[PDB]
Protein backbone atom coordinates (compact mmCIF):
# COMPACT_ATOMS: atom_id res chain seq x y z
CA UNK A 1 0.00 0.00 0.00
CA UNK A 2 1.43 3.34 -0.58
CA UNK A 3 -0.72 6.73 0.51
CA UNK A 4 -2.81 8.87 -1.66
CA UNK A 5 -1.50 11.16 -4.19
CA UNK A 6 -0.03 11.54 -7.35
CA UNK A 7 0.96 7.61 -7.70
CA UNK A 8 -2.68 6.55 -5.75
CA UNK A 9 -6.09 8.23 -5.98
CA UNK A 10 -9.07 7.67 -3.58
CA UNK A 11 -12.87 7.98 -4.61
CA UNK A 12 -14.09 9.88 -1.68
CA UNK A 13 -17.56 8.05 -1.86
CA UNK A 14 -15.88 4.41 -1.48
CA UNK A 15 -13.30 5.77 1.24
CA UNK B 1 -46.24 0.19 5.41
CA UNK B 2 -48.47 2.47 2.67
CA UNK B 3 -44.53 2.95 1.24
CA UNK B 4 -44.05 -1.00 1.22
CA UNK B 5 -45.19 -0.57 -2.16
CA UNK B 6 -43.25 2.52 -3.36
CA UNK B 7 -41.02 0.38 -5.46
CA UNK B 8 -36.82 1.05 -6.16
CA UNK B 9 -36.51 3.91 -8.35
CA UNK B 10 -39.13 5.48 -6.16
CA UNK B 11 -38.83 7.10 -2.32
CA UNK B 12 -42.05 8.15 -0.10
CA UNK B 13 -42.90 11.28 1.75
CA UNK B 14 -46.17 10.31 -2.13
CA UNK B 15 -44.09 7.91 -4.36
CA UNK B 16 -41.92 10.65 -6.28
CA UNK B 17 -39.07 8.45 -8.39
CA UNK B 18 -35.54 9.29 -7.42
CA UNK B 19 -33.98 12.69 -8.36
CA UNK B 20 -31.55 13.10 -11.37
CA UNK B 21 -28.05 11.12 -10.31
CA UNK B 22 -30.12 9.27 -7.37
CA UNK B 23 -31.10 5.87 -7.16
CA UNK B 24 -33.11 3.66 -4.93
CA UNK B 25 -31.94 -0.68 -5.15
CA UNK B 26 -35.16 -1.98 -3.53
CA UNK B 27 -38.89 -0.70 -2.34
CA UNK B 28 -40.05 0.40 0.39
CA UNK B 29 -37.04 3.40 0.66
CA UNK B 30 -37.94 6.83 2.51
CA UNK B 31 -35.15 7.76 0.29
CA UNK B 32 -32.62 7.56 -3.10
CA UNK B 33 -28.88 7.48 -2.27
CA UNK B 34 -26.65 9.99 -4.49
CA UNK B 35 -25.19 7.68 -7.66
CA UNK B 36 -21.40 7.71 -6.96
CA UNK B 37 -19.69 9.81 -10.17
CA UNK B 38 -16.56 8.17 -11.69
CA UNK B 39 -13.75 11.39 -11.84
CA UNK B 40 -10.56 12.15 -12.99
CA UNK B 41 -8.62 8.41 -12.79
CA UNK B 42 -12.01 7.01 -12.28
CA UNK B 43 -13.52 5.37 -15.75
CA UNK B 44 -16.98 4.72 -15.32
CA UNK B 45 -17.89 0.70 -16.56
CA UNK B 46 -21.24 1.25 -15.72
CA UNK B 47 -23.71 4.46 -15.51
CA UNK B 48 -26.14 5.33 -12.94
CA UNK B 49 -29.46 3.98 -12.78
CA UNK B 50 -32.26 4.68 -11.07
CA UNK B 51 -31.90 1.50 -8.90
CA UNK B 52 -28.30 0.85 -9.62
CA UNK B 53 -25.21 2.55 -8.56
CA UNK B 54 -22.44 3.46 -10.81
CA UNK B 55 -19.64 1.64 -11.08
CA UNK B 56 -15.68 2.77 -11.86
CA UNK B 57 -12.76 1.23 -12.98
CA UNK B 58 -9.57 3.00 -13.59
CA UNK B 59 -7.77 4.52 -16.96
CA UNK B 60 -5.17 2.79 -18.58
CA UNK B 61 -1.68 2.93 -16.83
CA UNK B 62 -3.56 2.76 -13.33
CA UNK B 63 -5.22 -0.77 -12.06
CA UNK B 64 -7.91 -1.14 -8.95
CA UNK B 65 -7.32 -1.34 -5.42
CA UNK B 66 -10.48 -1.93 -2.49
CA UNK B 67 -14.00 -3.32 -2.23
CA UNK B 68 -15.83 -1.91 -5.63
CA UNK B 69 -12.57 -0.14 -7.02
CA UNK B 70 -12.44 2.11 -4.12
CA UNK B 71 -8.89 3.47 -4.97
CA UNK B 72 -6.81 3.68 -8.82
CA UNK B 73 -2.67 2.61 -8.24
CA UNK B 74 -0.42 3.19 -10.78
CA UNK B 75 0.93 0.26 -12.95
CA UNK B 76 4.42 -0.61 -13.00
CA UNK B 77 6.51 -3.13 -15.00
CA UNK B 78 7.46 -6.76 -14.31
CA UNK B 79 10.54 -5.94 -12.06
CA UNK B 80 9.81 -3.16 -10.37
CA UNK B 81 7.50 -2.13 -7.67
CA UNK B 82 4.97 0.74 -7.16
CA UNK B 83 6.55 3.37 -3.80
CA UNK B 84 5.55 6.72 -2.51
CA UNK B 85 8.51 8.02 -5.31
CA UNK B 86 7.06 5.90 -7.90
CA UNK B 87 8.08 2.79 -9.93
CA UNK B 88 11.84 1.33 -8.41
CA UNK B 89 13.58 -1.50 -9.99
CA UNK B 90 13.31 -4.66 -8.07
CA UNK B 91 16.68 -4.51 -5.95
CA UNK B 92 18.90 -7.38 -6.74
CA UNK B 93 17.36 -10.59 -4.76
CA UNK B 94 13.93 -9.88 -5.48
CA UNK B 95 11.29 -9.90 -8.62
CA UNK B 96 7.77 -9.24 -9.33
CA UNK B 97 6.25 -10.68 -12.28
CA UNK B 98 2.89 -8.59 -12.02
CA UNK B 99 2.29 -4.84 -12.59
CA UNK B 100 1.52 -4.46 -9.56
CA UNK B 101 2.43 -5.05 -5.81
CA UNK B 102 6.07 -5.71 -4.20
CA UNK B 103 9.11 -6.98 -5.16
CA UNK B 104 9.11 -10.36 -3.51
CA UNK B 105 12.61 -12.20 -2.39
CA UNK B 106 13.71 -15.08 -4.06
CA UNK B 107 13.39 -18.31 -3.06
CA UNK B 108 15.81 -20.21 -0.66
CA UNK B 109 16.59 -23.21 -1.78
CA UNK B 110 19.41 -24.08 0.25
CA UNK B 111 17.11 -23.79 3.25
CA UNK B 112 14.73 -27.03 2.00
CA UNK B 113 17.99 -28.54 1.03
CA UNK B 114 18.32 -27.68 -2.48
CA UNK B 115 20.47 -26.51 -5.31
CA UNK B 116 19.30 -23.28 -6.95
CA UNK B 117 18.41 -25.41 -10.65
CA UNK B 118 17.31 -21.76 -12.28
CA UNK B 119 19.06 -18.13 -11.40
CA UNK B 120 16.46 -15.96 -10.75
CA UNK B 121 15.88 -12.20 -12.30
CA UNK B 122 13.77 -9.15 -11.34
CA UNK B 123 10.31 -10.85 -13.00
CA UNK B 124 11.61 -14.36 -12.15
CA UNK B 125 12.12 -16.31 -8.87
CA UNK B 126 14.59 -19.26 -9.26
CA UNK B 127 13.77 -22.86 -9.27
CA UNK B 128 14.66 -25.05 -7.36
CA UNK B 129 16.58 -29.16 -7.73
CA UNK B 130 15.05 -31.71 -5.57
C1 LIG C 1 -3.26 -0.02 -0.01
C2 LIG C 1 -3.97 1.32 -0.13
C3 LIG C 1 -4.91 1.60 1.02
O1 LIG C 1 -5.60 0.69 1.44
N1 LIG C 1 -5.01 2.85 1.52
C4 LIG C 1 -4.31 4.06 1.08
N2 LIG C 1 -5.30 4.97 0.49
C5 LIG C 1 -5.36 5.31 -0.82
O2 LIG C 1 -6.22 6.07 -1.23
C6 LIG C 1 -4.36 4.71 -1.76
C7 LIG C 1 -4.53 5.13 -3.21
C8 LIG C 1 -6.30 5.40 1.46
N3 LIG C 1 -6.95 4.15 1.83
C9 LIG C 1 -8.18 3.75 1.47
O3 LIG C 1 -8.54 2.61 1.76
C10 LIG C 1 -9.05 4.71 0.68
C11 LIG C 1 -10.33 4.18 0.04
C12 LIG C 1 -6.00 3.26 2.52
NA1 LIG D 1 -25.97 -1.23 -6.64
Amino acid sequence: CIEEGQYCFADPYLC
Amino acid sequence: DPCSNCPAGTFCDICSPCPPNSFSSAGGQRTCDICRQCKGVFRTRKECSSTSNAECDCTPGFHCLGAGCSMCEQDCKQGQELTKKGCKDCSFGTFNDQKRGICRPWTDCSLDGKSVLVDGTKERDVVCGP
